[PDB]
């Protein structure tokens, strides 16, 4: 049915346009800590602590 | 006479007929006259049998 089909009589027929997307993509930042004294590196079990 | 011609192909194109496949031939010419003695162009009617 949908096949481009011409004549002998060639003109304004058949026409087809083309489109054009887009894809994204986005940058998040992330982070963590942890908090200790200096009574819990310089009094402490092991020495290796850090 | 002047005799344009357009033999189908790219030089008959356009946005009407993008495929290009009719051409043509046209014969134009100019044609004119100058009775200076009308005195001595003579006519003459009458009927004529079947």
């Amino acid at each position: 049915s949908k096949l481009p089909l011409l004549t002998e009589n060639g003109g304004r027929v058949n026409r087809v346009g083309f489109t054009r997307l887009s894809r994204e993509g986005s940058i998040h930042k992330f982070g963590f800590f942890y908090e200790f004294t200096q009574e819990s590196l310089d009094f402490d079990s092991d020495d290796q602590l850090k | 006479f002047n005799v344009m011609t357009k033999m189908p192909g790219k030089e008959t194109a356009d946005r009407n007929d993008p495929y290009g496949e009719t051409g043509f031939s046209s014969i134009k010419w100019y044609y004119g006259i100058l009775v200076k003695r009308p005195e001595r162009i003579a006519v003459m009617k009458a009927v004529a049998p079947l």
